[PDB]
């Protein structure tokens, strides 16, 4: 048709897969129809990411869409205080990793002079082949497009940087010679261990906070078996 | 007859009379009606082959999902099933046309009734030519149109053209949004490759001779003169080997004369196809292709067909009247036909004969 | 205009008014000083609606 | 708040018709 989207295939509901209530509203553009790593806050309530307890399960907020492909707003399973289902043991099919915003690797091929990047196709002010991480931020912010500093993050050292963003509607590219840009990408990989994080993302990498949530088999599936986070 | 068309109020001095020789020039109005009947039979057969009546103004295009079995086990259970659906909508337009006949009292005082009947018949012929131009324009003009129906705006489509919903996947074939059924030969003269590539544009979607699809190729004489050269395993123009013979006829597709065939193409030679264009159309078979263009009328029966309406001038010195038709067009089976222009390089161009801005006659 | 492209039609009324028994009624306006004013809602030149 | 009078030839685009979602606005002129 056009897209498949993650769903519980096996979820029992008597074996410590549990009902709770949300502590917060779920973002329908950013968090619905995704595999969310979840904990509980200092009240009885489900939160995306590490609450008071750390990660205790996975949640899929299943939401329909209109015939034009937008999410149905008036749902009863996605606002604060709505009831939701959290799984520790089960299978998720049409599985995909979960990531928030956009992130771009920038790297400079030039060893002298200046280079140029485009934000949503409009060109940035010139930046040195040795600009500071502070001056990629200042360059990228400084165009009359209305995004401003408030929704960019930058980190790196002169040869390369990561431009992170919380929004989906901003795209970085190269436009001048002497610089290359790749958006990061995530897709499920067969025979891999997946890991929930304090953000609520589910990824193949355990950093300093990753809590094992399951392993895939064939890439389109996840066998969920949450090694619950502990103190 | 000629591309000469007189307009304005009919006066005295536009009158036709018996001469001093006794020639009744008003007996001559029927003279060209044999050619009118021949042209009407030609345009009718193309309209009947190319069109169907639209019963509902808007159509869904549906895509539905896919599922598989799994290797079973004892102890374990299967991997579940669900079926996504995506829906797009398209319409047919509807537009308004008119013509006016007007006479001064001095014309009406002296005119023979055969002269006013000659004008009514010239208007009925111009009505046929308008419906024919709009049918051909719906096929040749590769631009996407808009129409308002029931307070919503819709896309109104030609064949595939790089706009709108991409073609659905077939058995193995898959198509991106840039896919187009308006294409070029990439050569100044026609190949056997061009008839074979044109057939692939239908067969790629399963409109194929394996499905029992019948095929019509409509072509100008200038193309059919080159196509008659083609022989199995022999080279033609531009280094192209032919995969078929052209096989001459001693037969009709609908009412049009088939000159012969090349593979599964029934070839019809037709001077209404401009030089340098080929039009391939599929019919029948397992997908049950209907005629490529839908004709939409107004919903009210009092608005349907060609109508004659009493004019604003109804008294001495001057009388007028209106002829009016409203109708419109669009394509449902966007893959069931294709058009190729014979040219060396660049884009497809709609021939100026059938482009939307160019006029009301062909 | 009757068929195409326009159709129109009219409404019409003819009437008028006057007073016979000129003493049989009176109007007072509540005000401190100056002339009687006709209220604009019933002044002759002011329009065709109440 | 204060009244306004529409005046001119009634054309297409001055039509009231059944809405996209099926409300017969022409049942309601006596309202």
């Amino acid at each position: 048709a056009l897209k498949t989207k993650p769903r519980w295939d096996k979820y029992d509901g008597y074996v410590g897969n549990y009902r709770g209530v949300l502590g917060e509203d779920i973002d329908l553009d950013t968090e619905a129809n995704r595999v969310l790593a979840v904990g509980t806050n200092s009240n009885g309530a489900i939160v995306v990411g590490a609450g008071q307890t750390g990660i205790k399960g996975l949640m899929i907020v299943a939401v329909g869409a209109d015939i034009h492909g937008a999410m149905l707003d008036g749902g009863i399973n996605n606002h604060a205080g709505d009831p939701q289902d959290v799984g520790k043991h089960g299978e998720i099919t049409n599985f995909q990793p979960t990531v928030f915003g956009r992130t771009f690797g920038v790297a400079i091929s030039a060893t002298e002079g200046n280079v140029k990047l485009a934000v949503n196709g409009v060109d940035t002010g010139n930046i040195a082949y040795d600009t500071s991480a502070a001056n990629l931020k200042s360059g990228i912010v400084a165009v009359d497009d209305g995004f401003t500093a408030d929704d960019f993050t930058v980190t790196g050292t002169a040869p390369n940087f990561t431009i992170v963003t919380t929004r989906t509607d901003v795209t970085i590219t190269a436009s001048g010679e002497g610089v290359t840009v790749t958006e990061a990408t995530s897709v499920a990989a067969a025979g891999t261990n997946y890991y929930g994080h304090a953000d609520g993302t589910v990824n193949a990498v355990k950093g300093s906070d990753g809590v094992y949530v399951g392993h895939t088999q064939e890439a389109d599936r996840l066998i969920v078996n949450v090694k619950d986070e502990e103190d | 007859t000629a591309p000469v068309r007189q307009e304005g109020i009919m006066t005295q001095g536009d009158l036709v009379t018996v001469t001093s020789d006794g020639i009744d020039l008003n007996a001559l109005w029927n003279s060209f009606a044999e050619s009118i009947a021949i042209y009407n039979e030609a345009m009718d057969n193309l309209i009947q082959l190319l069109t169907y009546p639209v019963t509902v103004p808007v159509e869904p295009v549906v895509q539905i999902g896919e599922t598989t079995f799994e290797e079973a086990t004892e102890l374990g259970v299967p991997r579940g099933a669900g079926l996504p659906i995506e829906v797009f909508q398209m319409g047919y337009d509807l537009r308004h046309y008119d013509k006016r006949n007007a006479y001064s009292w001095m014309f009406l005082a002296d005119a023979d009734g055969r002269q006013v009947e000659a004008i009514h018949d010239a208007v009925l012929w111009a009505d046929k030519r308008l419906v024919f131009r709009k049918v051909m324009e719906a096929l040749f003009d590769n631009r996407t149109r808009r129409a308002n129906i029931r307070n919503q705006a819709y896309n109104v489509y030609p064949l595939y053209n790089g706009d709108g919903v991409p073609p659905p996947r077939f058995k193995n074939n898959v198509f991106d949004e840039t896919h187009s059924h308006y294409v070029i030969s990439h050569n100044s003269v026609v190949d056997s490759s061009d008839l074979e590539d044109l057939m692939e544009l239908l067969a790629e979607h399963g409109y194929s001779p394996q499905a029992g699809t019948q095929f019509l190729l409509l072509a100008n004489k200038a193309e059919t003169d080159a196509i008659r050269q083609f022989r199995r395993g022999v080279v033609n123009n531009n280094g192209a080997t032919a995969g078929y013979d052209f096989i001459p006829s001693p037969p009709t597709f609908g009412g049009l004369a088939v000159i012969g065939s090349y593979g599964f193409w029934n070839i019809v030679e037709e001077d209404y196809i401009p030089p340098g264009y080929l039009v391939g159309v599929g019919y029948g078979g397992a997908f049950n292709l209907g005629n490529p263009v839908g004709l939409r009328q107004h919903a009210n029966p009092a608005m349907q067909g060609l109508r004659i309406i009493a004019g604003n001038y109804q008294r001495y010195p001057l009388v007028d009247g209106f002829y009016a038709r409203s109708f419109g067009t669009g394509v449902r089976q966007r893959g069931g036909a294709a058009i190729m222009q014979i040219k060396a390089s660049g884009a497809y161009e709609c021939p100026p004969i059938y482009k939307k801005g160019g006029g009301f006659l062909v």
